[PDB]
Order: structure tokens, then C-alpha cells, then sequence
RNA sequence: UCUCAUGGAGAGUUCGAUCCUGGCUCAGGAUGAACGCUGGCGGCAUGCUUAACACAUGCAAGUCGGACGGGAAGUGGUGUUUCCAGUGGCGGACGGGUGAGUAACGCGUAAGAACCUGCCCUUGGGAGGGGAACAACAGCUGGAAACGGCUGCUAAUACCCCGUAGGCUGAGAAGCAAAAGGAGGAAUCCGCCCGAGGAGGGGCUCGCGUCUGAUUAGCUAGUUGGUGAGGUAAUAGCUUACCAAGGCGAUGAUCAGUAGCUGGUCCGAGAGGAUGAUCAGCCACACUGGGACUGAGACACGGCCCAGACUCCUACGGGAGGCAGCAGUGGGGAAUUUUCCGCAAUGGGCGAAAGCCUGACGGAGCAAUGCCGCGUGGAGGCAGAAGGCCCACGGGUCGUGAACUUCUUUUCCCGGAGAAGAAGCAAUGACGGUAUCCGGGGAAUAAGCAUCGGCUAACUCUGUGCCAGCAGCCGCGGUAAGACAGAGGAUGCAAGCGUUAUCCGGAAUGAUUGGGCGUAAAGCGUCUGUAGGUGGCUUUUUAAGUCCGCCGUCAAAUCCCAGGGCUCAACCCUGG
């Protein structure tokens, strides 16, 4: 199964997360194939690019409980349906 | 991390460092010695043209083979681009604008929390001031009379044109780049890119 | 093998264990290690002041 | 340029043919062409090809352990039989 | 007079002396480092390279009662409700650790055809009617224990049959194939059966690249090839019977030894050399070996069966177990950490949901292991004095150094305030009263290590007398030692400094770039010739090599350029 969820990198005790989309089975710091956006919860800035995301979700990615918080903010879903 | 003895010992045989300090040393101590060291080695001449810029700026050969680094992955004048890092320090602005008797002096007030940049405090005497940038004290009296006390209490020396002065806070301003002929410093560079040849 | 004693003086007899480096002796032929002093068993050098770190000597105080 | 020739030296088994392939590829060391050889086995259903034939592969899926190509005429020659 | 180029240093030693040739040695940088002396703080990272040796103790994979039957607790021994041993469903094939094995489709790159694929998405059609069991449980019974045995009863999304079919078999006629219900103020969600697709994941095949040795030259017999009969999710000698005699190799087969591979890391003027820790991807292994079941998926680290070695329990009949998971112990070794806190965040599994689990992960602690950053005071200090060393005995140096006087408080001590990280109305923080800010006190809390014959920056005196001893090379010391030891002084580094070990460079000393063979090491005793290499001139053909323009790909991280953010830097992030 395809997911839409982020993982680590940065530093310690300083959180810089970047959202991706792998198999479910890989580990965190898995094998890429699309980065479809960028997001930190300090300076909170989102570029989160959705032409590549919808390309997906048609295809059956079902995102995480944050990444669906942070694609609720955003108006993606009357426009994916 | 720091020199913390005689400089008088080291400007008899070094050369002259205006930044360090502006006295003067007093004997000719003795024919003797001179007859003693006599002529000098090549290699001796690089080595002692490299010491005058680990007392101008006081500043570690580790903390100082950094910056030839950056002199070498910068295109042309790998002597003068190093320079331009150097006189960029914020240790070396302050004593410049005459904010302070000595460069020691002058890392003494950065290291204190004495000195903000742009309206934010610099404790780093490493740092490196970008054109355009503020340099202003702090609103305590006694930053502000360290400060004052060095405008007031001597002399002072003409000013470079890439830095100005307002007198009434008492602050300055980067204006530009430097060039290589306004080092406070007589200096011959490419001598010391020679020593880093092998490094 | 076969080792070298550096220093003056030294309390080592057999049955004692030592802790060997390298670097040879060019005026002994066939001696190519040095034992370090102030290890397991081998002390530091006595009345020794100048080139104390390659002995193993405390400094005094 | 994608598939490969060869020479069909050993033809006696039975719906196949034993081929000869030479390639030239420069010598990472000192870059000087070098000719290459490697075999292989191909198939002729209709045994068409006998040794002394020029012949070409093609990809397909495996017959048999060592033969998993397909041998096909030339497409590009330069026989040319006494052009003005 | 453009622009490109940011990059190549040598020194000592053969001789009485010189020019060469040729080895040895040094100056550089790096490390998963270790040892020695010394030692203030902070930030980011790192931390069994040896015995894939053996392991005490605790944890590391559970979850659903909204699938089912029973049982327990509580209550007003009554309703709601809470908990679960068992049946059933999903996950236990992910994640974690380790490189033993592996020289080959294992890895990397670039292509293919004869296949599978639970969960997710999309989509076309269905769920009708009946029956029989094992658990649990109840009774009896055997054992020291682990675990059982017998006799009967029972539910289901568990089992079986019938019926139906856009599917399967076949040339066709014909033959065969399913399902499960649960929750509910009833709209109506979660699911089940058949079929066709998408994505991801996985299996198979192929081109190219992929260590050493010729004092290993012949190897293979299901071996190369076909047919028929088999078999696999699928192609295939994958298996088998017969037939044919091929298949590999001196451009290195076979045999032997070594080794996880790659992105990358280090060195280098470059070409290229060495290397495969941390991070990331693939493969392989799970006490040593063999085998299969289950499932969409395994020949399964914390699953099962058998054999073997070892350890533990035993009532001696019989049983239990596999830290190359976290932490930790013993042992080996020069040498590498707490038997810690927490699921707050990230991610994963189950569940309709609430929530449960998560030694992954996020944090703390130990270590100067490494990189980076800041201190161990600034300024002034007239003249003179004590003291150490040296002297041509007049003086010189240690030395503005110290004393002394003022100024400041990073750091230090005391006392307050005090987060972000949390995404989701509010609440929800392991770290943590952590970072951070304000106030008070006061130079108060903080420098050592090596070297000083030449290479190589830095010198005298005393002592010793080829002694004690130094040394990387040349070599110093035999009574005035700039080479030993001490002292003073100096130089170079700096919370580090040196020694040792390992790799590259220097080394043009394996010379493609970039060497040589008359006498310094080097032309077979000579000739004929196989393979192989190269090959005269002129006009055409083709376009393999070669050159140009476009497309796809060589992941991310790292390196390079630019920009931004942590008070700067290291470092982190964005873009190319
Ligand atoms: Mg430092
Ligand atoms: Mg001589
Ligand atoms: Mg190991
Ligand atoms: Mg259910
Ligand atoms: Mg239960
Ligand atoms: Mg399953
Ligand atoms: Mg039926
Ligand atoms: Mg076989
Ligand atoms: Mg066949
Ligand atoms: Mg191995
Ligand atoms: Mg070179
Ligand atoms: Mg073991
Ligand atoms: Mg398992
Ligand atoms: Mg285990
Ligand atoms: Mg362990
Ligand atoms: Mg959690
Ligand atoms: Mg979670
Ligand atoms: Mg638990
Ligand atoms: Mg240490
Ligand atoms: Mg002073
Ligand atoms: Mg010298
Ligand atoms: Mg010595
Ligand atoms: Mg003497
Ligand atoms: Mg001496
Ligand atoms: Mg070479
Ligand atoms: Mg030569
Ligand atoms: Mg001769
Ligand atoms: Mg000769
Ligand atoms: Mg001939
Ligand atoms: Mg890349």
C-alpha cells in the first residue's frame, strides 16, 4: 500500500520533518520516489505542492492523521472530488 | 584559546602590531643577541610573516587554516580574500572605529555582552559584520561609558571610508567591501600563502 | 619477540607484564619494539622532569 | 546498435545453433578498443542456418538452461554485388 | 592589453671530492582509534574493528467483546456495566541486530516476457435454502512438573452439502465452481463471495561492470540439445524416460585462497590509488545442520518437527531453552557506555470508536573519541627593590612580566522569572523548572604538552666521561657535549600535546598521462612462422566506433555553486 506520511531529519531537539510518499512496510528513512512537501511545526511553513499529491490519492494513498490535518487546512479535497 | 602573556617579548624579533597595542617597545637590549641570531632562513621569514596575523587579530592556527580554505575555494587573490575575512571580524571593526584601546580590549567588551549587531546581541568576537550592518551598545550605563571612554579620553585616528560614525549614539556602520591596501597591517600575503603551500 | 628499555633504570624482572609499541632500535640488530614506561608493570622513569609524556611520570606539585 | 550479431560457428545440435558474438570496447585503463568475444545458443525451429552464416538475436523468453535468445536474419548489410 | 588556470615545493644518506643511477628515511593530511602527561565549559556527532565465543535477570508483538459460546467481579449478590482462558479474524515475512557464508544476475547499471499480489483505490454483478463437529465447559482420571487421557453437551464472520454464475477445462458438444453476518433513534455504516483494472511490493530471464594465483590445464555426464510424459504462481533438465554429442576454456575453464556489494569515505595538481564504521539501499544469516506446515506473502531471530553439542529443572520416569533485539554479566583483547525515563512527538500493528502495545523511535546519563565555538582578564603600571639564570664581572636576560591601581563578569556562586516543540475547540510535554531572560556579589573558579645537532622554527651553563643514555634518517657521548640528564631561556601548539599502529601523498620508486634495457638492474644464441596486434594510395557504400542536437535514467543524503535559519561556526534546511 501507498501512504502519504513524513519522516526525520535535522537535529536534535530541533524537528525539521519533510512529507514523502512510501510503502507502508518500509522504514522511516525509506527509499523515495516523490517529495510532495515540507513542514516544521517552529517556523511553521508549508510549500506542499498539490498537482503530485492528487496524483495519488486517485490512486489509493490514504494519508496520515496529521498529513490529513494538514491537507484539511489546505482546499485539496473539494478539488480532489 | 587565548595569549594571555608579554607582547613586548614577541614585538622585539616579530615586527610591529598597531592592533595589539599601540605602545612602543623601549631598548635595543644588546648587540650581543643580535650577533647571536643574525641572518634568517627562508622558511623562518614565511613563519615569522604568518605570526603577525596570529597577534593582529588574535586568532588560532586552527580557527586561522579555516579561513585559508575558504580563500582557496574562493576565485582569485586567495592572499587578498583572506584578508577580507579577517578585517571583516567583528573584533577588528570595533578597535578600527576606535571603540576600544586594543583588539584584546575589544574582545574583552564582545565576550561581556557589551555589543548588539542590527538590534541583537553578538557574544562571538569571530563574527563576521556583512556590509550594511548596525553596531550599537547597550543601554546600561556601564556599556556605555566603555565605549565612551574610549572616544573621549585620547586621540583618534582617521577613519577608513568603508566605516562612518554617529556620534550621538555612538554607533558605526559598514558601508562596503574592503580593499586589500586598507589592512591596518604591513603585510606582505603572498609570503603566507607560500607557508599553507604544503597544507 | 624482543624489546627495548628506554629510560634509566627500570624494577622489571621475569614473570612481569608489559605493554609493547613499536619503533626499532638501529644499533641493536634484530630489536624492532619498545615497551611503554607506566603501564601495568613497568613504573615511570625516576628523577625525570623533560620529556615526561614519554615516560609515564606524574608531574610534581 | 541494440540487438546482436554473430557468427553461427557449431550448428549440429538438434533446433539449435551455437553463435559467436564479437564486440570492440575501448580499455578503461588505457582506452584502446579491444575485440571482445562471448558465445551463446539460439533456436532455429526451421534450422534454416548452418555454419558459415551470418545471423542476429533477439531477446525472448528462456527455452532451455544457456538459451534464451532468438535467431533472426541480418537487417542492415552492405553486400552491394558490383555497384558502378 | 581578452579569457581560462586557484593547482605539482623538497631535504639527508654511498665518495677524498664531483656528476649520475638506485633503495632507505623525513617534512603533509586522515582515523570506529589505543597508550602516555595534562585537563574549564558549551554545541553538533560518535562509541566490540578481537571470541558469528558462552550467557543469569527484566523487557523487546500484540490486538478486536461492534465475530461467538461460556466464566468472573461489582451493584439493591436483579438492569446498565468492567475484566478474559478458549474458538474465530488481522498482524507475528514489517521494524531491530549481525557480516559468518557468498566471486555470482549477489550487487550496481541498463533492458525484457512466461507470473503472483492480503491491506488501499476504481469498477461490474451477487449473498437462497439445510445439516454435522471440535474447543471452552461438566464428570472421571494419569503426573514431581511441564503437559495430558477418557466419557458426554454447545455457539459463530469456524466446518459440510445442495441451488445459481459475465469465471475455469476443452476443437466443440458438454462438465465444474461460490457467500457471513455484525452494530443501529433503523436508511446503512463495518464486512463477506465471483469477475475485470490501477498503484505499490515481490518472483524469473538477459547485456555490461564486478579480487588474487599457471609451481592449479584440462573440466562437465542430467553434463549441452530435442521430443514425450511431468511439475511450478510462472519460463526453464526444474524432474524423468529415450535419442542425438555436444557444452566451458590459455582473452585463463576447473581447482585453491580471499571477500558482503553499492551510494559513498580518505588521499591526490590531475589521471587515479586505497577503502566499504556511523547515515541510506539491496542481498545473506538467526546455537550447529536438515525438513516442511501455515498464509496473499517464509522455508519464518523472539513459530513448529527431527538429529547433534552445551546449559538449567527433576520426585530419574521425564522436561525446558537459544541476547549476531535493548540494557547488562563472564571471557578474549591495547581498547569502546546506564541492568535509566517516556510513548509527549515521528512511524508501525489491531480496533467502528474510545483506546491498547511499540528497548523501533524520541530523550537523559558515562567518555576530550572527533569536529566546531568561548574562557582561563582589559587598560595603565613613573622610578626603584627582592629573587632565578648567564657574564668579558661593567652588566644582560626572565621582565610591563610580577607587585600595585582602576574597569568589566562570558564563565563561577546566590536569588527570581521562564518557553517553543502540540498537529486536534479545550485539555494532552519523557525531555524540564531544560534552553532562555532579569537582579546581586566579585579578578574572584580555570594551562598545560612537545621540541630547541641538520631535515626543522627555536641556546647557553652545570653534571656525566663511548659510562649512564638519546635517535625517524645521517649518526651524537671516549673531560670544556648547541645531539645524553638537570637548570634557565626560547620556539611551535593549546584543553589539548606527543608516542605507536593503519592508508594515501611525497614516490616519475611499476613512470596511460609519466620511466628504461651499449658500459649503472634490464635485447631470448639465432632464424622461420600459428594465434594476436598494426598496416600504402584513389573514388564510392554503410554509419559500428567517433562528434553534435533532444528524451529517459544513474534515489535521497554527501561533494560543488547560490540562498536561508540556529547569537557565529560546526551543523540543519530550501533550490539548482
Ligand atoms: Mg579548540
Ligand atoms: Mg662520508
Ligand atoms: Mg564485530
Ligand atoms: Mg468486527
Ligand atoms: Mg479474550
Ligand atoms: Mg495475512
Ligand atoms: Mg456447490
Ligand atoms: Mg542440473
Ligand atoms: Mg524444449
Ligand atoms: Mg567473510
Ligand atoms: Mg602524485
Ligand atoms: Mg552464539
Ligand atoms: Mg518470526
Ligand atoms: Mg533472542
Ligand atoms: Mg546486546
Ligand atoms: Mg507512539
Ligand atoms: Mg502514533
Ligand atoms: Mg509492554
Ligand atoms: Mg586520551
Ligand atoms: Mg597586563
Ligand atoms: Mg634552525
Ligand atoms: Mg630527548
Ligand atoms: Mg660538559
Ligand atoms: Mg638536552
Ligand atoms: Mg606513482
Ligand atoms: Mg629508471
Ligand atoms: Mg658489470
Ligand atoms: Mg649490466
Ligand atoms: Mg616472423
Ligand atoms: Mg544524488
Amino acid at each position: 500500500m501507498v501512504k502519504l506520511r513524513l519522516k526525520r531529519c535535522g537535529r536534535k531537539q530541533r524537528a525539521v520533518y519533510r512529507i514523502v510518499a512510501i510503502d507502508v512496510r518500509s522504514r522511516r528513512e525509506g527509499r523515495d520516489l516523490q517529495k510532495v512537501g515540507f513542514y516544521d511545526p517552529i517556523k511553521s511553513q508549508t510549500y506542499l505542492n498539490v498537482p503530485a499529491i492528487l496524483d495519488f490519492l486517485e490512486k489509493g494513498a490514504q494519508p496520515t492523521e496529521t498529513v490529513y490535518d494538514i491537507l484539511k487546512r489546505a482546499e485539496v479535497f473539494k478539488e480532489f472530488r | 584559546s587565548r595569549y594571555r602573556g608579554p607582547r613586548f617579548k614577541k614585538i622585539r624579533r616579530l615586527g610591529a602590531l598597531p592592533g595589539l597595542t599601540n605602545k612602543r617597545p623601549r631598548a635595543g637590549s644588546d648587540l650581543r643577541n643580535q650577533s647571536r641570531s643574525g641572518k634568517r632562513s627562508q622558511y623562518r621569514i614565511r613563519l615569522e610573516e604568518k605570526q603577525k596575523l596570529r597577534f593582529h587579530y588574535g586568532i588560532t592556527e586552527r580557527q586561522l587554516l579555516k579561513y585559508v580554505r575558504i580563500a582557496r575555494k574562493a576565485k582569485g587573490s586567495t592572499g587578498q580574500v583572506l584578508l577580507q575575512l579577517l578585517e571583516m571580524r567583528l573584533d577588528n571593526i570595533l578597535f578600527r572605529l576606535g571603540m576600544a584601546p586594543t583588539i584584546p580590549g575589544a574582545r574583552q567588551l564582545v565576550n561581556h555582552r557589551h555589543i548588539l549587531v542590527n538590534g541583537r546581541i553578538v557574544d562571538i568576537p569571530s563574527y563576521r559584520c556583512k556590509p550594511q550592518d548596525t553596531i550599537m551598545a547597550r543601554d546600561e550605563q556601564k556599556s556605555i561609558a566603555l565605549i565612551q571612554n574610549s572616544l573621549d579620553l585620547s586621540p583618534r585616528e582617521e577613519l577608513p571610508k568603508h566605516l562612518t560614525l554617529n556620534p550621538f549614539p555612538y554607533k558605526g556602520l559598514v558601508n562596503q567591501i574592503i580593499d586589500s591596501k586598507w589592512v591596518g597591517l604591513k603585510i606582505n600575503e603572498l609570503l603566507v600563502v607560500e607557508y599553507y603551500s604544503r597544507q | 619477540i624482543t624489546a627495548y628499555i628506554p629510560g634509566i633504570g627500570h624494577n622489571l624482572q621475569e614473570h612481569s607484564v608489559v605493554l609493547v609499541r613499536g619503533g626499532r632500535v638501529k644499533d641493536l640488530p634484530g630489536v624492532r619494539y619498545h615497551i611503554v614506561r607506566g603501564t601495568l608493570d613497568a613504573v615511570g622513569v625516576k628523577d625525570r622532569q623533560q620529556g615526561r609524556s614519554k615516560y609515564g611520570v606524574k608531574k610534581p606539585k | 546498435m541494440r540487438s546482436m550479431q554473430g557468427k553461427v560457428i557449431c550448428a549440429t545440435n538438434d533446433k539449435t545453433v551455437n553463435v559467436e558474438v564479437v564486440r570492440l570496447a575501448p580499455h578503461p585503463k588505457y582506452k584502446r578498443r579491444v575485440r571482445k568475444k562471448k558465445k551463446y545458443q539460439a533456436h532455429d525451429p526451421d534450422n534454416q542456418f548452418k555454419v558459415g552464416d551470418w545471423v542476429q538475436l533477439d531477446k525472448c523468453r528462456p527455452i532451455s538452461k544457456t538459451k534464451t535468445f532468438l535467431a533472426v536474419a541480418p537487417e542492415g548489410r552492405q553486400s552491394s554485388a558490383t555497384r558502378p
